[PDB]
């Protein structure tokens, strides 16, 4: 599944007849379903928020142009 | 040295397979700025098409460079699809105006910043409807800013493959410094919101809890900051 299934799904994708766009939309959806099957996104989200808020109120949080630059560049490029 | 067809086929699949986690990571990160209604499977879908195309049009033998290129095409394919949507529509821009007005009207009327429940009330909609609208508005500014960053990428992704590591570092430094110039011209409040959102990778809802304000407030600050950056980098 989390390997065997993906390889099989990619195989169906790269084989396109069978009417591409239609079939592929489903195959692509299945690939997406496999990649986000065990999703429990928030790992330390709640703690990170608290730690950050507590640090901002304690006046212990540095806002630098470097970090903002790293943020934007990493996100867009 | 020539290569057999079965081999080419397998190398390709392994390469696709190898980067699928990257498509997930990128879609998830972009999802933090999208209205809840946008299906991550759509993002991943387009992201995979982008991945396959990048793998095929690949010839660079500097792995880290192959990856940076793969990453770039994935984001590109996802933004290509999101931009084909109604994010920059007039109806969205109109709602943004109405919301700003409502917010400002409540600010004076209450002497304080309104809550999201209060903003949605003066508008005659649910808070879920409001959160969606603020997400579409904010995403429009993300798209516009992406157009700028893509203009840069469209140029340097044509140079780096035939450039040396030292030259690549120079090209990258010119980009970081150009962004650093624009960032420096942001108000303390906006800069702080931008850092929590992009450097800390926190959705607006989480930023609202940290700054002890409303989502509507964090959203206007994000939109304003994003608008500034676009004009700054465009000039």
């Amino acid at each position: 599944v989390n390997r065997i299934e993906l390889s099989r799904l990619i195989g169906l994708l790269l084989e396109t007849s069978g009417t591409n766009k239609i079939e592929d939309k489903v195959t692509l959806s299945k690939i997406a379903q496999e990649l986000s099957k065990n999703d429990v996104e928030e790992k330390d989200l709640e703690k990170k928020v608290k730690e950050l808020k507590e640090k901002i109120e304690k006046g212990e949080y540095e806002v630098s142009d470097e970090k903002v630059v790293k943020g934007l560049i990493e996100f867009f490029t | 040295h020539m290569k057999n067809p079965y081999s080419n086929q397998i190398e390709r699949e392994e390469l696709i397979l190898k980067y699928l986690p990257l498509v997930k990571a990128i879609a998830t990160n972009i999802k933090k700025h999208l209205p809840e209604d946008v299906d991550i499977r759509d993002l991943i879908s387009y992201g995979v098409i982008g991945l396959i195309k990048a793998v095929d049009n690949l010839s660079t033998e500097n792995p880290k460079r192959a990856e940076a290129y793969i990453k770039l095409r994935i984001k590109g394919a996802i933004y290509d699809y999101l931009r084909s949507l109604d994010f920059g529509s007039r109806q969205v821009r109109e709602k943004e105006r109405r919301i700003k007005e409502v917010v400002e009207k409540l600010k004076e009327k209450l002497g304080r910043e309104p809550t999201d429940e209060e903003v949605a009330k003066e508008l005659g909609i649910s808070t879920e409807e409001l959160f969606k609208t603020l997400d579409k508005i904010n995403f429009s500014y993300i798209l516009s800013l992406e157009e700028v960053f893509r203009d840069f990428a469209r140029d340097y992704s044509e140079l780096i493959p035939s450039s040396t590591n030292v030259e690549e570092e120079v090209i990258k430094r010119e980009l970081t410094e150009k962004v650093k110039e624009a960032v420096s011209k942001l108000p303390e409040r906006e800069k702080l919101v931008i850092q929590l959102i992009f450097y800390e990778e926190l959705p607006a809802k989480e930023v609202a809890k940290i700054l002890e304000t409303s989502v509507s407030r964090v959203s206007q600050l994000k939109a304003k900051a994003l608008e500034r950056l676009r004009e700054m980098l465009s000039n």
